[PDB]
């Protein structure tokens, strides 16, 4: 029947759906990182003198 | 467990997504935070496709090698915590060109193995063009670390492909006069960042032959940097060198 054709739907929007989701958590983790570098190199900032 | 045990790619089954999800709440402190804004919004940014880069017959090879460097750019470097594509070095070429198709295809976010096997992959296509992968190993606090690159040469001078959080780790263009400069370069970029540099691993020149059945040698040399003088190690490193350029 065309059960295949919505099937194959379903799975296309879904895999948009997933791809998405993965880099909307690869921004967030790189932003993450950035964050947390930046506070250890403001922790370990000389005062000179 | 391969990301990809239900063969082919996306979509996932749920045991296996929801596995990447509580492993970002281990390794991220919010944990569940970040996992609920972005599982529970309802609309996310459209992330394009990255479309391989096409060339004119003409395009001269270091064009050729920008954007392939480009493309895998932007399928941006991996920082999920989770590995999508399983990579088995010790695997016939002609599978590990099956899997970088399917990369294209699926188009996700790679670290630098993928981006070694894309790198052959796009560029199998450029018969003046000889690749061969570059591993570093190298220690910084308690622990070792392990990086790999694709080195290439391109009319008598030495470049590289490949993809790290560092952009002095991955694209060189190929513009090196000898392979322990190109390697050199590597060594002053993981000093920058405080890492003492172990082993390098050269392989040997990869076929052009989609369809090969044999597999990469990933260490046809291996330099112990530890134990070579300065001068032997840019000897082995000439060594390897000519053992390629003979081979051809
Ligand atoms: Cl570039």
């Amino acid at each position: 029947r065309v059960e295949k054709a919505k099937q194959k739907s379903a799975q296309q929007e879904l895999k948009q759906r997933q791809r998405a989701e993965i880099y909307a958590l690869n921004r967030v983790m790189t932003e993450l990182e950035q964050q947390q570098f930046d506070e250890f190199c403001k922790q370990m900032q000389p005062p000179g003198e | 467990v391969p990301f990809f045990v239900n063969r082919g790619g996306l979509p996932v089954d749920e045991a296996t997504w929801e596995r990447m999800w509580k492993h970002v709440a281990k390794i991220h402190p919010d944990g569940e935070k970040v996992a609920q804004r972005i599982r529970g919004a309802t609309d996310l940014p459209k992330i394009p496709i990255p479309s391989v880069p096409t060339f004119q017959p003409s395009t001269p090879v270091p064009e050729r090698l920008e954007a392939v460097q480009r493309y895998i750019r932007e399928l941006q470097y991996n920082h999920t915590g989770t590995q999508f594509f399983e990579i088995k070095k010790s695997r016939p070429l002609t599978g590990l060109m099956d899997l970088a198709k399917e990369m294209t295809k699926e188009a996700l976010p790679i670290k630098c193995l993928e981006a070694v096997i894309l790198g052959i992959y796009l560029t199998n296509s450029m018969p003046t063009l000889e690749r061969f992968p570059i591993s570093f190993k190298t220690y910084f606090s308690g622990n070792y670390f392990r990086h790999i690159v694709l080195g290439v040469n391109f009319a008598g001078r030495y470049g590289a492909l490949g993809m790290s959080r560092r952009e002095d780790l991955m694209y060189k263009p190929p513009a090196f006069r000898t392979l322990s400069e190109l390697v050199l370069d590597f060594e002053a970029a993981y000093g920058r960042c405080w890492h003492v540099l172990k082993k390098v691993k050269l392989g040997q020149s990869v076929s052009h032959d989609p369809h090969s059945v044999e597999q990469i040698e990933w260490k046809h040399s291996v330099l112990d940097v530890e134990r070579l003088g300065r001068d032997d190690f840019r000897k082995e490193l000439e060594r390897h060198a000519r053992d390629m350029r003979l081979k051809i």
